[PDB]
C-alpha cells in the first residue's frame, strides 16, 4: 500500500497501519532477545554482537532493570527501547509512590502497552522500533510479557524477538514440551544460553557476547539480578558443549 | 494537535468543498420533515433500524433541547447527538443562567448555527454532516420552525423536508400546507408525507414524531406554581402514532 | 458604600409603578452635587441603584451595554422580570469583589401590563440605601394596595421626603417617576 | 480525503470505513444475549501459539463492578478503550454518586469516537465495543459502540466476520420464540444457550480453551474460568 | 468523637460513637462515622467532617480505579492513598483517619493516620477526643487474638467510657466486623452500654 | 508549618574506625507519648545510616526519597554494588539540597537530620542538616535536647579530631548508651527504648534494635521529702 | 496634600493648582505644574499619591493623543472624562490602584461650551460649575456657593479664584506656595496669574 | 430562618418560614425559601440567601443537563454529591447551609449540607436560627411510622416553633411534599399565622399635599 | 506531520494576489445583490433574497440586513453564518465604545475594526477568510450619513452609492447613470428598486424576494416590513 504508508495512524483500505508493520521490520533486523518463564522466576538473555575487538567486554549492557524486580530486554532500535524503559521506570515510581507496593507486572505491562499504542495514534510521532521482552516476580509469582510496536502484548511461557526469533521460538517450543512441570531458574539460565547460541547460528557474520539476567524468588529473592561469573561461564560451557 | 489550519477552503470557483460534501452526506440521510400549524409544530422522521436485533427505542432521533424546543436531523447521527448535547448546554449557560428563562427558538438556533459555522473555519475540523430542523415556541415569536445546514446558515420555514426524500416531500407540503392548518392536520400531513418516503414498513416503531404544542402540566412533575408552564415539547408514543395511522 | 449616601424607593399601584430617589452626591459629610440621579431606564424598565457612586455609574453603563445587545439579538426590549434576573446574575458574577450597590427594578411588563418591582418581586414596596429603615417605617405605615397613580405619587413622595429628612447623607432634592404602560411622568420635589 | 477524517465528494469518511475493516483483523466472533436478569457475552479465543499464556489472552474486560465490555478488534485499541471506560465509570460514580449505567458509558465512548471522526489529528480506534450489564433501571442491557460513534441497544448481538450467520440464527430464534430475551431463570442456561447457538452458527465444536464467557448479573459482572466453561460444555453434551 | 479499630483472631472490628457536635449543640445524634472505601476496607473518620468525607470519597474513587486496573487493593494501599491526601494537604485538611481492612493473607490490619499524615500500622488504634480517656484502659485490656465476642466487649467497654467522659462523644455505638465470612454491622444502644 | 508527631533527639559520635548513631523509638503527640515503635534510624546501603528527628510524616517522606535514590542509582549502573554505590556524602548532599529548597519555598521538612557513615576510602562521615538547610560537621553530633546534654558527655570523650584515633568502639558505645540514659532521665519526650547503629570501616553496619536504658538510679528518691520544711 | 481648583464660567474653564512639592520634612520644589494638556482644548489637573499622579496623567495624555492621531479629530471633554473615569474605576479593582484625583477642564467646540468634570480616585465623575479635591473644597465651596454666577466672565472667575486662594492661605495650615492658573477657552489653553 | 425536613413512610416533607431579614430589619415578609433543584428534588437554604439561590440554580442546571444526557430521572445523591464538591472547593466561603430532599427511582432521601461541604442523612433535620426550637418539636413528636398528614403537621409545628420563638424567623409556613410515585406537592403559604391587623386609620393623603417643582414626560 | 494537508492560506501567488481572497470574492459574486444609496437626507439599503420558496417565512427571515446599533446597519452578501459572527463582534465593539466614551461609535471606526478582523485572517493563523462583503449604512455627527463597503481582504471604501454581490458591474453602471447628489431618500428608494429590478436574474422583482431598510432623520432606522415593501413596490410602479 504505497499510498497509505507515508503517515502513522492512517488506516489502509484493508485496515492496516503500515508504519507499524515497518517498525516491525526494524525489530526483525535487531539482535535476538529471549525470555524464559521458570517455576519461580524469569530468565532474560540477549545476543550482543561484537562489531569489533575494540568494544569493551561485558560493558555495553543491554538488559535493563525497572524498579528492583522487573527485567526488560528488547530487540530493534536500542534507543527506542531505552526510551520505553525510561517511561516504565517513571510509571513504576509513580505507582509505588501512590501505592507503596511495587508495581505488579501486568500493571506495568499495560502502562507500557498504552504508551506504545499512543505512538500509533498520531502522525506527529513514530512507532517504537523495538519489541520488548519484560517480566519479573510479584506477589502473584512470575510473569513474562512481550510487547510489539503496535502496543500488543501477551503473557508468554517463552518469548523471542529479533533476527533469530524463529529458531529461538522453535527451541522454546521444545523446551516447553519437554519440561511441562516447569523449568528451574538455573536450568532456564543454561537453556537460555543454549538458545541464544543456536540463534547465532544465524547472523553469524560477527562474533557475539552473551548477556543473561534473571529474577527468581529462590535464587534472587524476587529481585532482578544479572547472571555473572561462575554461573554465566557454566551456561556458556553448556551452550558450547550442546553444540560441540 | 498540529492541525491548526483550516480544512475547509475556497476553491477557485468560490465553493467551500467540505460544506458541499457535508450537504451531500445530509441529502443521503433518512428523510426528516417539519410542519408549522397555527397552534403547534410537527417534526417527524423515519427510524431506520441497523438490525432487527437493535432496539430502535434506545435511539432518539428526536430530542428535547428545552421544554419548548425540539430538534430532528438528517445525515450523520453521531454529529447530531454531539450537537444536541452542545445545544442543551449552551441554552443553559448562554441564556437560562443569565435571564432565568429558556432561550427563544431563534436565539438557540443562532447558537447552534454558530457551533456549526466554527467547524467550517476553525483549525483541524470537518463540518458537521447534519442538517437540523428545530421546532419551538416562545411567548413573543410564537411557534417557529428552522432549518440549520452544515454551513451554519439557518432559515425559518412554514414547512420543509430534508434528506433523501426532501424534494417529493417539499412538493407535497407545498400542495398541502396552508395558513389555517391545525396541529392535527399537520400531523396527518406529516404522516402522509413520510408514508411516501419510508422503505415500506410504516408504523409507530418505524416512525418518530414529536410536537410543539400546548403546555403539558402532567409532564411537569410538580404542582403548586401556577406560573410554571408544563413543557410544550412532546414526543408521541408508538401507540399514538398507530392509533392515528389506523384512522389515516 | 455609605461614602456617597443615597436612597431609592419603589411602589406598586393600580396598573402603575412609582420609583423615586434622592439626588445628593456626597463624599462622606461633604456634599458634592445635587444632580446625581440614581434612577436609570432601559427601554421601559427602570433601575434605581444606591451605594457607591462609581459602582452606580459602572453598573448603569454595563446594563446599558447588556440591554442594548439584548434588544439587538432578541429584537425586543427587555422585560422587568428578565432584567431582574440579569441584574442578579451580573452582580453574583462578582460574588467575590462585589459591587457595593442596592439595585431596585421597577416597570410594567409590556405584554401582561402587570406592574413589577424587585430588589423577590416583593410586590408592595421596595427600599434601598442609607435611609432604608426610615423608608421601611414610612412605607409600612403609609402604603395601601391599589393606589391610583396620583395617590401613589403622594404616598411615595411623603415616604421619601420624611425618610430623607431623618437621613443626614441623603436629600438635596428628590425625583419621582410615575410609570404607566402608556406614559412615564418625571416629577422633581423640593426638600426642606 | 482518504487519509484523514474529512468528507469525500460522496460525503463519506473513508478512514472510518477502514477502521471498520480493522475490527475484523482478529478474525474473532463474539455473541451477546439477554436473559431475564442476566446478560451473557461469548467470545471465541484463538491461541495458536503454544508459547502464549492463555490466561492473558482476553478480549473481555471488566469495566466496573456491574459493566462488562467485549471488544472486536486489535487488542491495543481495545485496551485503550477499556482503560478510558474504566476511568469514565469511576469518575461518574465520583461526580454523581451512583454507578454509571451501561447505556451512559456507551454514549460517552461513542461521543469520543465521534470526536475522532471529526478532529483530523486523532485516528479512529479500530474497535467495536459491546457493553453489557444488568442495569438498575433498564435491567439486562446490551449496548454496542463502533468507530463511527454510532451506538444502540440490542436485544442480542454478534460481532465479527461471521456476525451475519449468528445474527440471522438469533433472529430466527426470536421469530421462533416471540420474545425479546432468553426465557431462562439462571445464567448457566443462558450461557449454554449462547454456546450452543454459536456452535450451530459457526459449525464448530468448542473446547473449554476455545471460548471466553462473560456474565453480567445484578450484583456483578464476572468472567468464567476455563473450568466453568467446561462445566457448561459438558452440560450441553448431557442436556 | 470516639473511634476504634481492633484486630482479632478472625479479622478486625471498627467501632464508633454516633455524636456529631457543633459547639455544645449535637447537630447529629445518629451519625455513621464508619465509611466504606472498599468492600473489606473501611475507615473511621475523626476531625473535620467535610475534610474526612471529601478524602474518603476521593480514596473510594482511587480504589475503584485501582480495582478495575490492578485488582483488589490491600489495606496498606488504601492507607497509602489516605496518606498521600492527608500529607500533601496537611495544611488545609484536619483529618485523623483510622483505616482498617481484611484480606485472607494479611488477615485484619489497622492503620492510623494522625494529623500531619504519618501512617502507623497497629494491632489496635483509638482516636478522637474521647480516646484520651481510654488510653490506660485499652492498654490494660487489649490482647492479641481475642475472639469476636471478646473484641466486641472490649470495644463496647472502651467506647462506653469514652462516651461517659467526653461530651463530644455519645449516642449509639456502631461497629463493623470484617472477616472472611463477610461484613457485619452492629449497633449498641445506651441502655445496653451504660450498664457496663 | 507546624510539627505534629515528633521523634526527639538523635545523637552520634565518631570513633577510630567508624561512627555510632542512636535514636529512641518514640513518636510523641504533644505531651502524649502516643507511638512507641517508630524507627528513626534509616540505613542506606551498608555504609550509611540516616538519623531523623522532628516531624515523623516528613521523616517517612525522606525515607521514601532515600529508597527511591537507591533504586535510581542502580539504574544502568553495573557497579552500584561497588565503586558506584551511594556514599554518605552523596546522600547528605541530596538531603541538604532538598531541605534548603523546601525552606526556600517556605514549605520546610520539619526535621533535623544526621547522616552517619563511612566513605569508601574509610573516612568517617558525620554531618548534620536541619529544616533551614544549615549544615555542619563535628566529631559528635546531637539533635534537639541531645545537643544540650549528650554533646557535653560525648565531647568529654571526643573533644577534638585528634581524640578520634584514641577512641574505641567500646568507649564510644558506652558513652552513647550513658547519654541515652541521661536523656531518659531529663527529656520528658524520651523513651527508654532506643535503636543504635554502628558503622565500622572493617565490620560494616551493625544495627542494634530494641535496646533498653538500663542501670538507672532512683533509690535516692526515698530520702527526698517535701519541698523545703516538711520533715 | 495638593490643591486643585476649577471654575467653569460662561466662556471658559479656569483651573488652579498648587506649586509646592513636599517630600517628608522639606519643600523640594515651589514651582510644580500639576497639569497635563490632554488635547488643544482639554486640560487635566491632578492630585494624590506621589508618582501615581504623573504616571496616570501621562498615560491618559498618550492615549488621547493616539486617539487624535488615529481619527484626526479631537474627543469632546465628555468623552475624555468618561475614558479617565473608566481607567480610574478599573484601577480601584487592580492590584495597585492609581491614588489620583483629577479635574478635567475642556471647551467643547461642537457645543461651544466650557465643561468641568471632577473625578475622584474611585472613578466618581461629576460635571460641576466649580470643583475641588480634598480639603480645598472645605474652605472654598462656601465662597463659591455664595458668589458664583454662571454668566461670570473669565475676569470675575479669576477674582473669585483669588478670594478662594486668599481664604486657603489664611485658614489652611499648610503652605502650598501659591497656585498656577490655566484658562481653557475657545482659543485653547493659556497660563495666567 | 427555620427550615425542617421530615421523612415519612412513603416520602419526605420539607418546610420553611418565609421571613427574610437584613440584620434586624425584615426585608421581605414572604420570601420563598424552598427552591426546586428538579421536579422531585427540592432544597431550602439558611445562611446568605444569594449563595443558596446561586448554588441551587447552578446545580439544578447541571442536574437537568445530566438527566437529559442519561435519559434518567435525576437522583438526590447526585444533587448532594455536586453540592458537596462545589462547597468543598470553595472551602466554606459559599455560606450555603442546605436541606436537600427528594424522591427518585431509588426512593426517598433527606440530607443536610453544611457550607464546608459536610453532609449527613436523616429522618428529620432542621437548619437556621430557629433550628433549635424546630428540633425540640421534632425530637418530642417524630416517630418512624409517620403518615403524610402527620409529617406535614409535624413539619409545620416545628416551623411554627421557630416563628414564635426565633426573632430571625416569622410570617408564613411554606411546605413541599414529595411522595414516592407522585408529583411533588408545593404548598406555598400552607399556613399564614401572622396577618397584620388593620390600621386605626387610612393614611391616604389628599392630592396636592406634596410640593412639586416641575414635571416632564419621559420617552420610553 | 500535518504539513501535507495544509492548503497554505495566507500566501501570495507569484502575481502578489491572495488566492483565497480572490476565491472568496468569487463566492460573493454568486450572492444576492445588495445596494446602498446615500441620499441627502438619508441612506437606503436594499437587498435581493436568493433563497425563495412558498414555504419560507419571509416575514421572519432577516438574512441580508442587520442593525449594528441604533445608528448603523449593514447589508450582507456571502456566507450569512460568517456575517453573523462578524456582526456580533461589531455590535460588541459599538457597545464597548459607548461604555468607554459615553458616545455612539463613529461609523468609520466600526468599519475599520471589522475590516481589520477580516485582514487578520488573510495574514496570519492559517484559517480561511470570511466569505462576506458588507455595505455599512450609518450616521454620525462628524460626517453625517456615510456609506461604506468592505470585502474579505479587509479593504474598505466610502461611497455615494454602491453595490455588492452578483450583478455589481451592471448595478454600478445603472447607479452611475441615475444617481444625483441632490436626490432625496424617496428618490433613492426608487433608484434602488429600479436597479435591483433591472439587475435581478429572476423573472420579476417581488416583495418576498426583497429586504429593505432606511436610515433617515433624531436619526431613525427602519427595516421595512413586507407590507411596506409591497407599498413601495406599487408606489414605484414595479409591481
Amino acid at each position: 500500500g504505497t499510498g497509505y504508508d507515508l503517515s502513522n495512524s492512517v488506516f489502509s483500505p484493508d485496515g492496516r497501519n503500515f508504519q507499524v508493520e515497518y517498525a516491525v521490520k526494524a525489530v526483525e533486523n535487531g539482535t535476538t532477545s529471549i525470555g524464559i518463564k521458570c517455576n519461580d522466576g524469569v530468565v532474560f538473555a540477549v545476543e550482543k554482537l561484537i562489531t569489533s575487538k575494540l568494544l569493551v567486554p561485558q560493558k555495553n549492557v543491554k538488559i535493563q532493570v525497572v524498579d528492583r524486580h522487573i527485567g526488560c530486554v528488547y530487540s530493534g532500535l536500542i534507543p527506542d527501547g531505552r526510551h520505553l524503559v525510561n517511561r516504565g521506570r517513571e510509571e513504576a515510581a509513580s505507582f509505588k509512590k501512590l501505592y507503596k507496593t511495587p508495581i505488579p507486572i501486568p500493571a506495568f505491562a499495560d502502562r507500557l502497552g498504552q504508551y506504545v499504542q499512543a505512538h500509533t495514534l498520531y502522525n506527529s510521532v513514530r512507532p517504537f522500533g523495538v519489541s520488548t521482552i519484560f517480566g519479573g516476580v510479584d506477589k502473584n509469582g512470575a510473569h513474562l510479557y512481550m510487547l510489539e510496536p503496535s502496543g500488543s502484548y501477551w503473557g508468554y511461557k517463552g518469548a523471542a524477538t529479533g533476527k533469530g526469533r524463529q529458531s529461538a521460538k522453535a527451541e522454546l517450543e521444545k523446551l516447553v514440551d519437554h519440561h511441562p512441570e516447569g523449568l528451574s531458574a538455573r536450568e532456564a539460565v543454561k537453556q537460555a544460553a543454549k538458545i541464544i547460541y543456536l540463534a547465532h547460528e544465524d547472523n553469524k557474520e560477527k562474533d557475539f557476547e552473551l548477556e543473561i539476567s534473571w529474577c527468581s524468588l529462590s535464587e534472587t529473592n524476587g529481585l532482578h539480578k544479572f547472571v555473572k561469573g561462575d554461573l554465566l561461564q557454566e551456561a556458556i560451557d553448556f551452550a558450547q558443549k550442546e553444540i560441540n | 494537535d498540529r492541525y491548526s489550519f483550516s480544512l475547509t477552503t475556497f476553491s477557485p470557483s468560490g465553493k467551500l468543498g467540505q460544506i458541499d460534501y457535508a450537504l451531500t452526506a445530509v441529502k443521503q440521510g433518512v428523510t426528516s420533515l417539519g410542519i408549522k400549524a397555527t397552534n403547534g409544530v410537527v417534526i417527524a422522521t423515519e427510524k431506520k433500524s441497523s438490525s432487527p436485533l437493535a432496539m430502535s427505542e434506545t435511539l432518539s432521533k428526536v430530542s428535547l433541547l428545552t421544554p419548548d424546543i425540539g430538534a430532528v436531523y438528517s445525515g450523520m447521527g453521531p454529529d447530531y447527538r454531539v450537537l444536541v448535547d452542545k445545544s442543551r448546554k449552551v441554552a443553559h449557560t448562554s441564556y437560562k443562567r443569565i435571564y432565568g428563562e429558556y432561550p427563544p427558538t431563534k436565539l438557540l438556533v443562532s447558537e447552534v448555527a454558530k457551533i456549526m459555522q466554527e467547524a467550517t473555519q476553525s483549525g483541524g475540523v470537518r463540518p458537521f454532516g447534519v442538517s437540523l430542523l428545530i421546532a419551538g415556541h416562545d411567548e413573543f415569536n410564537g411557534f417557529s420552525l428552522y432549518q440549520v445546514d452544515p454551513s451554519g446558515s439557518y432559515f425559518p420555514w412554514k414547512a420543509t423536508a430534508i434528506g433523501k426524500g426532501s424534494v417529493a416531500a417539499k412538493t407535497f407540503l407545498e400542495k398541502r400546507w396552508n395558513d389555517e392548518l391545525e396541529l392535527e392536520d399537520a400531523i396527518h400531513i406529516a404522516l402522509l408525507t413520510l408514508k411516501e418516503s419510508v422503505e415500506g414498513e410504516f408504523n409507530g416503531d418505524t416512525i418518530e414524531l414529536a410536537i410543539i404544542g400546548d403546555e403539558n402540566p402532567d409532564l411537569l412533575g410538580y404542582t403548586g406554581i401556577p406560573t410554571d408552564k408544563g413543557p410544550r415539547f412532546r414526543k408521541l408514543t408508538s401507540q399514538e402514532i398507530n392509533d392515528r395511522l389506523e384512522a389515516l | 458604600s455609605s461614602i456617597n449616601g443615597g436612597i431609592v424607593v419603589a411602589m406598586t399601584g393600580k396598573d402603575c409603578v412609582a420609583i423615586a430617589c434622592d439626588l445628593r452626591l456626597g463624599s462622606q459629610s461633604l456634599g458634592v452635587s445635587n444632580k446625581f440621579e440614581k434612577i436609570f431606564h432601559y427601554g421601559h424598565v427602570f433601575l434605581g441603584i444606591t451605594g457607591l457612586a462609581t459602582d452606580v455609574t459602572t453598573l448603569n453603563e454595563m446594563f446599558r451595554y447588556k440591554t442594548n445587545l439584548y434588544k439587538l439579538k432578541e429584537e425586543r426590549a427587555i422585560e422587568p422580570e428578565t432584567f431582574t434576573q440579569l441584574v442578579s446574575s451580573s452582580l453574583y458574577e462578582r460574588r467575590f469583589g462585589p459591587y457595593f450597590v442596592g439595585p431596585v427594578v421597577a416597570g410594567i411588563n409590556s405584554k401582561s401590563g402587570k406592574p413589577f418591582i424587585a430588589g423577590d418581586e416583593a410586590k408592595d414596596f421596595i427600599v434601598s440605601g442609607t435611609a432604608s429603615d426610615q423608608l421601611f417605617g414610612m412605607c409600612e405605615s403609609l402604603y395601601e394596595p391599589n393606589l391610583e397613580p396620583e395617590d401613589l405619587f403622594e404616598t411615595i413622595s411623603q415616604a421619601l421626603l420624611n425618610a430623607a429628612d431623618r437621613d443626614a447623607l441623603s436629600g438635596w432634592g428628590a425625583v419621582v417617576y410615575i410609570i404607566k404602560k402608556d406614559e412615564v411622568v418625571k416629577r422633581y420635589l423640593k426638600m426642606r | 480525503d482518504r487519509h484523514i477524517t474529512i468528507f469525500s465528494p460522496e460525503g463519506r469518511l473513508y478512514q472510518v470505513e477502514y477502521a471498520f475493516k480493522a475490527t475484523n483483523q482478529t478474525n474473532i466472533n463474539s455473541l451477546a444475549v439477554r436473559g431475564k436478569d442476566c446478560t451473557v457475552v461469548i467470545s471465541q479465543k484463538k491461541v495458536p501459539d503454544k508459547l502464549l499464556d492463555p490466561t492473558t489472552v482476553s478480549y473481555i474486560f471488566c469495566i466496573s463492578r456491574t459493566i462488562g465490555m467485549v471488544v472486536n478488534g486489535p487488542i491495543p485499541d481495545a485496551r485503550n478503550a477499556a482503560l478510558r471506560a474504566k476511568a469514565e465509570a469511576a469518575e461518574f460514580r465520583y461526580k454523581y454518586g451512583y454507578d454509571m449505567p451501561c447505556d451512559v458509558l456507551a454514549k460517552r465512548m461513542a461521543n469520543l469516537s465521534q470526536i475522532y471522526t471529526q478532529r483530523a489529528y486523532m485516528r479512529p480506534l479500530g474497535v467495536i465495543l459491546t457493553f453489557v450489564s444488568v442495569d438498575e433501571e433498564l435491567g439486562p442491557s446490551i449496548y454496542k459502540t463502533d468507530p463511527a460513534g454510532y451506538y444502540v441497544g440490542y436485544k442480542a448481538t454478534a460481532t465479527g466476520p461471521k456476525q451475519q450467520e449468528i445474527t440471522t440464527n438469533l433472529e430466527n430464534h426470536f421469530k421462533k420464540s416471540k420474545i425479546d430475551h432468553i426465557n431462562e431463570e439462571s445464567w448457566e442456561k443462558v450461557v449454554e444457550f449462547a454456546i450452543t447457538h454459536m456452535i450451530d452458527a459457526l459449525g464448530t465444536e468448542f473446547s473449554k480453551n476455545d471460548l471466553e464467557v462473560g456474565v453480567a448479573t445484578k450484583d456483578k459482572f464476572f468472567t468464567l474460568s476455563a473450568e466453568n466453561i467446561e462445566e457448561r460444555l459438558v452440560a450441553i453434551a448431557e442436556q | 468523637t470516639s473511634i476504634m479499630a481492633v484486630t482479632f483472631k478472625d479479622g478486625v472490628i471498627l467501632g464508633a460513637d454516633s455524636r456529631t457536635t457543633t459547639g455544645a449543640y449535637i447537630a447529629n445524634r445518629v451519625t455513621d462515622k464508619l465509611t466504606r472505601v472498599h468492600d473489606k476496607i473501611w475507615c473511621c473518620r475523626s476531625g473535620s467532617a467535610a475534610d474526612t468525607q471529601a478524602i474518603a470519597d476521593i480514596v473510594q474513587y482511587h480504589l475503584e480505579l485501582y480495582t478495575s486496573q490492578y485488582g483488589t487493593p490491600s489495606t496498606e494501599t488504601a492507607a497509602s492513598v489516605f496518606k498521600e491526601l492527608c500529607y500533601e494537604n496537611k495544611d488545609n485538611l484536619t483529618a485523623g483517619i483510622i483505616v482498617a481492612g481484611y484480606d485472607d493473607k494479611n488477615k485484619g490490619e489497622v492503620y492510623t493516620i494522625p494529623l500531619g499524615g504519618s501512617v502507623h500500622k497497629l494491632p489496635y488504634a483509638i482516636a478522637g477526643s474521647g480516646s484520651t480517656f481510654i488510653y490506660g484502659y485499652c492498654d490494660k485490656n487489649f490482647r492479641e487474638n481475642m475472639s469476636k465476642e471478646e473484641t466486641v466487649d472490649f470495644i463496647k467497654h472502651s467506647l462506653s467510657q469514652a462516651i461517659k467522659w467526653d461530651g463530644s462523644s455519645g449516642g449509639v455505638i456502631r461497629m463493623v466486623v470484617l472477616t472472611a465470612a463477610g461484613v457485619e454491622r452492629l449497633i449498641f444502644y445506651p441502655d445496653e452500654y451504660e450498664q457496663l | 508549618q507546624q510539627p505534629i508527631v515528633t521523634g526527639t533527639s538523635v545523637i552520634s559520635m565518631k570513633y577510630d574506625n567508624g561512627v555510632i548513631i542512636a535514636a529512641d523509638n518514640l513518636g510523641s503527640y504533644g505531651s502524649l507519648l502516643r507511638f512507641n515503635g517508630v524507627e528513626r534510624l534509616i540505613p542506606v546501603g551498608d555504609n550509611t545510616v540516616v538519623g531523623i528527628s522532628g516531624d515523623i510524616s516528613d521523616m517517612q517522606h525522606i525515607e521514601r526519597l532515600l529508597k527511591d535514590l537507591v533504586t535510581e542509582n542502580a539504574y544502568d549502573n553495573p557497579l552500584a554494588d561497588a565503586e558506584e554505590a551511594l556514599e554518605p556524602s552523596y546522600i547528605f548532599e541530596y538531603l541538604a539540597t532538598v531541605m534548603y529548597q523546601r525552606r526556600s519555598k517556605m514549605n520546610p521538612l520539619w526535621n533535623a537530620i544526621i547522616v552517619a557513615g563511612v566513605q569508601s576510602n574509610g573516612d568517617q562521615f558525620l554531618r548534620y542538616v536541619n529544616l533551614l538547610g544549615v549544615t555542619y560537621s563535628s566529631p559528635t553530633l546531637a539533635t534537639g535536647f541531645g545537643a544540650h546534654m549528650a554533646n557535653p558527655l560525648l565531647r568529654k570523650v571526643v573533644d577534638r579530631e585528634s581524640d578520634i584515633p584514641k577512641t574505641t568502639v567500646q568507649v564510644a558505645e558506652e558513652a552513647i548508651v550513658n547519654a541515652m540514659r541521661v536523656l531518659y532521665y531529663r527529656d520528658a519526650r524520651s523513651s527508654r527504648n532506643f535503636s543504635l547503629a554502628i558503622i565500622d570501616k572493617n565490620t560494616g553496619l551493625t544495627f542494634k534494635k530494641n535496646l533498653q536504658v538500663e542501670n538507672m538510679k532512683w533509690d535516692f528518691a526515698k530520702d527526698i521529702k517535701g519541698y523545703g520544711t516538711q520533715k | 496634600m495638593d490643591i486643585i481648583l476649577g471654575i467653569r464660567v460662561q466662556d471658559s474653564v479656569i483651573l488652579a493648582s498648587s506649586k509646592a512639592v513636599t517630600r517628608g520634612i522639606s519643600v523640594l520644589k515651589d514651582s510644580d505644574d500639576k497639569t497635563r494638556q490632554l488635547s488643544p482644548h482639554t486640560l487635566m489637573s491632578f492630585a494624590g499619591e506621589a508618582g501615581d499622579t504623573v504616571q496616570f496623567a501621562e498615560y491618559i495624555q498618550a492615549n488621547i493623543q493616539l486617539y487624535s492621531i488615529r481619527e484626526d479629530y479631537e474627543l469632546s471633554p465628555q468623552a475624555v472624562s468618561s475614558f479617565v473615569r473608566q481607567e480610574l474605576a478599573k484601577s480601584i479593582r487592580s492590584r495597585r490602584p492609581y491614588q489620583v484625583n483629577v479635574l478635567i477642564g475642556g471647551y467643547d467646540k461642537k457645543k461651544n461650551k466650557p465643561e468641568l468634570y471632577q473625578i475622584d480616585y474611585l472613578g466618581t465623575k461629576v460635571e460641576l460649575p466649580y470643583g475641588a479635591h480634598g480639603y480645598s473644597g472645605f474652605y472654598t465651596f462656601s465662597l463659591l456657593d455664595h458668589h458664583y454666577r454662571p454668566d461670570m466672565t473669565t475676569e470675575e472667575g479669576l477674582d473669585l479664584l483669588k478670594l478662594c486662594v486668599q481664604e486657603l492661605e489664611k485658614r489652611m495650615p499648610m503652605d502650598f506656595k501659591g497656585v498656577i492658573v490655566k484658562i481653557v477657552d475657545k482659543d485653547g489653553i493659556r497660563q495666567v496669574d | 430562618t427555620t427550615i425542617v425536613g421530615v421523612k415519612f413512610n412513603n416520602g419526605v416533607v420539607i418546610a420553611a418560614d418565609t421571613r427574610s431579614t437584613q440584620g434586624p430589619i425584615v426585608a421581605d415578609k414572604n420570601c420563598a425559601k424552598l427552591h426546586r433543584i428538579s421536579p422531585k428534588i427540592w432544597c431550602a437554604g439558611a445562611g446568605t440567601a444569594a449563595d443558596t439561590e446561586a448554588v441551587t440554580q447552578l446545580i439544578g442546571s447541571n442536574i437537568e443537563l445530566h438527566s437529559l444526557y442519561t435519559s434518567r430521572e435525576p437522583r438526590v445523591v447526585s444533587a448532594l454529591q455536586m453540592l458537596k464538591q462545589h462547597l468543598f472547593k470553595y472551602q466554606g466561603h459559599i455560606g450555603a447551609y442546605l436541606i436537600v430532599a427528594g424522591v427518585d427511582p431509588t426512593g426517598s432521601h433527606l440530607f443536610s449540607i453544611h457550607a464546608h461541604g459536610s453532609t449527613d442523612v436523616g429522618y428529620y433535620l432542621s437548619l437556621g436560627s430557629g433550628s433549635l426550637a424546630a428540633m425540640a418539636v421534632l425530637e418530642s413528636h417524630w416517630k418512624q411510622d409517620l403518615t403524610k398528614e402527620e409529617a406535614i403537621k409535624l413539619a409545620s409545628d416545628a416551623i411554627q416553633a421557630g416563628i414564635w420563638n426565633d426573632l430571625g424567623s416569622g410570617s408564613n409556613v411554606d411546605v413541599c411534599v414529595m411522595e414516592i410515585g407522585k408529583d411533588a406537592e408545593y404548598l406555598r403559604n400552607y399556613l399564614t399565622p401572622n396577618v397584620r391587623e388593620e390600621k386605626q386609620k387610612s393614611y391616604k393623603f389628599p392630592r396636592g399635599t406634596t410640593a412639586v417643582l416641575k414635571e416632564s414626560i419621559v420617552n420610553i | 506531520g500535518s504539513r501535507r494537508y495544509d492548503s497554505r492560506t495566507t500566501i501570495f501567488s507569484p502575481e502578489g494576489r491572495l488566492y483565497q481572497v480572490e476565491y472568496a470574492l468569487e463566492s460573493i459574486s454568486h450572492a444576492g445583490t445588495a445596494i446602498g444609496i446615500m441620499a441627502s437626507d438619508g441612506i437606503v439599503l436594499a437587498a435581493e433574497r436568493k433563497v425563495t420558496s412558498t414555504l419560507l417565512e419571509q416575514d421572519t427571515s432577516t438574512e441580508k440586513l442587520y442593525k449594528l446599533n441604533d445608528k448603523i446597519a449593514v447589508a450582507v452578501a456571502g456566507l450569512t453564518a460568517d456575517a453573523e459572527i462578524l456582526i456580533n463582534t461589531a455590535r460588541i465593539h459599538a457597545q464597548n465604545y459607548l461604555k468607554t466614551y459615553n458616545e455612539d461609535i463613529p461609523v468609520e471606526i466600526l468599519v475599520r475594526r471589522l475590516s481589520d478582523i477580516k485582514q487578520g485572517y488573510t495574514q496570519h493563523g492559517g484559517l480561511r477568510p470570511f466569505g462576506v462583503s458588507f455595505i455599512y449604512a450609518g450616521y454620525d455627527d462628524r460626517y453625517g450619513y456615510q456609506l461604506y463597503t468592505s470585502n474579505p481582504s479587509g479593504n474598505y471604501t466610502g461611497w455615494k452609492a454602491i453595490s455588492v454581490g452578483a450583478n455589481t458591474s451592471a448595478a454600478q453602471t445603472l447607479l452611475q447613470m441615475d444617481y444625483k447628489d441632490d436626490m432625496k431618500v424617496d428618490d433613492a428608494i426608487e433608484l434602488a428598486l429600479k436597479t435591483l429590478s433591472k439587475t435581478t436574474d429572476s423573472s420579476a422583482l417581488t416583495y418576498d424576494r426583497l429586504e429593505f431598510a432606511t436610515i433617515r432623520k433624531e436619526v431613525y432606522q427602519k427595516i421595512f416590513k413586507p407590507q411596506e415593501i409591497k407599498d413601495i413596490l406599487v408606489k414605484t410602479g414595479i409591481t
